[PDB]
RNA sequence: CCGUCGCUAGUACCGAUUGAAUGGCUUAGUGAGGCCUCAGGAUUUGCUUAGAGAAGGGGGCAACUCCAUCUCAGAGCGAAG
RNA sequence: UGAUUCAUAAUAACUUUUCGAAUCGCAUGGCCUUGUGCUGGCGAUGGUUCAUUCAAAUUUCUGCCCUAUCAACUUUCGAUGGUAGGAUAGUGGCCUACCAUGGUUUCAACGGGUAACGGGGAAUAAGGGUUCGAUUCCGGAGAGGGAGCCUGAGAAACGGCU
RNA sequence: UGAAACUGCGAAUGGCUCAUUAAAUCAGUUAUCGUUUAUUUGAUAGUUCCUUUACUACAUGGAUAUCUGUGGUAAUUCUAG
């Protein structure tokens, strides 16, 4: 029904291409998922070659990742903070790929407390040595720290949840992060 | 149309079957196997039109069921199993061991091979990749995939496969001046040495190849198969031995050799 | 009209044709998946308990 | 031999009828039916030790020398629907 | 490899944790720690991504019959391109958002007609040609029309459904 | 031995027809480093465990059809208990 035909689309010039054949299944495109954040729901869809393809619906949670540390966690999402394609996805609050979001962050904090164990926002004798050996490696780019303190880390989700089902993304760092922040500021 | 096509019409059937234009509507569609439809040979065509050990399709089927046929070690029961180039068909009653090898004209010649040679299969190299768990594996243009090949077995080389075990006896490196057998188009079935290799970035690597008669010809790399070193081929080739004579010459041969 | 009565454990069941309308009138405006008594349905059935499930227009 | 005006046939041309018909596009309004979707929950059951009558309801009066025990009021927790 | 963010292998997590043989026919072997113990043959089917084969969608280049009594068309309702998303098995204005104003055209765009399915080929036959090709082969469409979808590896199937 | 039925697979091939369709289809030619691919033959998974002093294995569960029975209908390759 909803097709991906280049049969329709007039032409490069403009001539109205007549309806050559009734559109096929292999040309199809399904209805959009546009996953929100409100109770965990998934529906698969039997695609071409069989092959299930999990559609995220109202997806809560997902493993958002650090770059500097090289880690990710069983972490909740809060809200759709800024989506750069369309702002209608921020009113309705529809999570998607490369939409900027705020991350529960508690899990991250916990992990840090194991990893380095110096705390963000503001025992045992040989493990002390280990701790000493670690830490003072990554100083973190201020904004991130603030987010951590808040309980709301700025990420960009990069799993396509309408295709994958999972809602796994990326803690924002550096220049891109800054840009995103700026955009957010402009919006608000 | 609407999915995979299941028939093969007798005119649309590939010519190197050498089928009758007449005598039924269809030809046997060679099923999914280790060889490409048109570059294959089904077990009906072999046991009916070539050998004539079966007078008809039913007979062939019966023979298959009896399980004296073995294409490459394993048994086979499918009428239309595509036995292709280099495949060794052994009929255990008769002991008529065959290797499917091309004639100079192009069609598959019935090569009545000995029992000791009909044992291995020479086969080309289509790919060299690594699979899961970091294991390097070679692929053959003649069907098989063999795990763990001698690191210096690269693409378009040839490989003597033990066949019974399905391993690697030996290999020939593709290079200048190494006996080669042809499997494509106008030069299909000839045999030669290899002179050049026109490299060409993307668009088909050519190969200038001379035969025993010093007659040059060119083919694409995919249409060439390395059969040995000049003088010593690794397989017994049929009468003619990939020479391919001129028409006039052929005629002369025909009308000189009148031995009643 | 007709009735379609079946016992589970014994595995024995029967036709009960009912031309008398009063008897029929017990089941009106019930729904598939409910319980019924024996005595109101007829004089032959007394003490029994039907379970209304299934039927046909 | 050329025109006008006559008679007899036929071809097309224009042409009021607010003509008629078929199809192709098409405004506005409606909008069947499925697909996803928000819910919705007929029914089907598992696991909970949840008290039985049970006549060795685990190898001889007894929390059976208590057995996937006799089995429904449980109710909780699901899964499918 | 002509060429990669390739093959592929590690570190990190998530996962409404896929898969990981409570499977059917013959045959009934080998060690005694003499239990019926531990053991082992010929096969069937399934099941993972990688091959292959059968294929599959697209896709590059070049090539169509008549018409100016069709010279502008496309672009409100995607036209051309971008960026991002969405979707798709995947590429892609395929769809959405935001922006730019492109894109095609007398080397006939666009429109109209075809008593046009395309090609292999057919008839004619000095050479060049001209006409025909519904029709045994290859492709493509369609199953009264138009729409929509289930199942399925593969259908927008019509000897399936709505 | 085997009716019936559930599971499997097949029914998307083939056959027909030429209505549309004029850079569309189609012809040769490339490409998928741009993808799916039952079937095919080749391949192949000690890590399911989650603190490690008493725990599901020489075989786990309840269904549903054939049937047999209780039927409706004016009827339909109709199917309710
Ligand atoms: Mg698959
Ligand atoms: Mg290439
Ligand atoms: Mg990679
Ligand atoms: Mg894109
Ligand atoms: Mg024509
Ligand atoms: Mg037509
Ligand atoms: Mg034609
Ligand atoms: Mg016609
Ligand atoms: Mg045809
Ligand atoms: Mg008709
Ligand atoms: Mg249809
Ligand atoms: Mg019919
Ligand atoms: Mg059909
Ligand atoms: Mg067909």
């Amino acid at each position: 029904g909803i097709s991906r035909d280049s049969r329709h689309k007039r032409a490069a010039t403009g001539a109205k291409r007549a309806q050559f054949r009734k559109k096929r299944k292999f040309e199809l495109g399904r209805q959009a998922a546009n996953t929100k954040i409100g109770t965990k729901r998934i529906h698969p869809v039997r695609t071409r070659g069989g092959n299930q393809k999990f559609r995220a619906l109202r997806i809560e949670t997902g493993n958002f990742s650090w770059a500097s540390e090289g880690v990710a966690r069983k972490t909740r999402i809060t809200g759709v903070v800024y989506h750069p394609s369309n702002n209608e996805l921020v009113r309705t609050n529809t999570l998607t790929k490369a939409a900027i979001v705020q991350i529960d962050a508690t899990p991250f904090r916990q992990w840090y407390e194991s990893h380095y164990g110096q705390s963000l926002g503001k025992t045992s004798k040989n493990t002390e040595r280990k701790w000493a050996a670690r830490a003072a490696e990554a100083k973190i780019e201020h904004a991130v720290d603030s987010q951590f303190g808040a309980g709301r880390l700025y990420a960009a989700i990069s799993s396509r949840p309408g295709q994958s089902g999972r809602c796994d993304g990326y803690i924002l760092e550096g220049e891109e992060l800054a840009f995103y922040l700026r955009r957010l500021t402009a919006k608000k | 149309a609407r999915g995979p096509k299941k028939h093969l019409k007798r005119l649309a059937a590939p010519h190197h079957w050498m089928l009758d234009k007449l005598s039924g509507c269809y030809a046997p569609r060679p099923s999914a196997g280790p060889h490409k439809l048109r570059e294959s040979l089904p077990l009906i065509v072999f046991l009916r039109n070539r050998l004539k050990y079966a007078l008809n399709g039913r007979e062939v089927k019966a023979i298959l069921m009896q399980r004296h046929v073995k294409v490459d070690g394993k048994v086979r029961t499918d009428t239309t199993f595509p036995a292709g180039f280099m495949d060794v068909i052994t009929l255990e009653a008769t002991n008529e061991n065959f290797r499917l090898v091309y004639d100079v004209k192009g069609r598959f010649a019935v090569h009545r091979i000995t029992d000791e040679e009909a044992s291995y299969k020479l086969a080309k190299v289509k790919k060299v990749q690594l699979g899961k768990k970091g294991i390097p594996y070679v692929v053959t243009h003649d069907g098989r995939t063999i795990r763990y090949p001698d690191p210096n077995i690269k693409v378009n080389d040839t490989v003597k496969v033990d066949l019974a075990t399905g391993t690697i006896t030996d290999f020939i490196k593709f290079d200048t001046g190494k006996l080669v057998y042809v499997t494509g188009g106008r030069n299909l079935g000839r045999v030669g040495t290899i002179v050049h290799r026109e490299r060409h970035e993307g668009g088909f690597d050519l190969v200038h190849i001379k035969d025993s008669l010093e007659n040059t010809f060119v083919t694409r790399l995919n249409n060439v198969f390395v059969i040995g070193e000049p003088g010593r081929p690794w397989i017994s080739l049929p009468k003619g031995k990939g020479i391919k004579l001129t028409i006039s010459e052929e005629r002369d041969r025909r009308r000189a050799q009148h031995g009643l | 009209m007709k009735l379609n009565i079946s016992y589970p454990i014994n595995g024995t069941q029967k036709c009960i044709e009912i031309d008398d309308e009063h008897r029929v009138r017990v089941f009106y405006d019930k729904r598939i998946g409910q319980e019924v008594d024996g005595e109101s349905v007829g004089d032959e059935f007394k003490g029994y308990v039907f379970k209304i499930a299934g039927g046909n227009d």
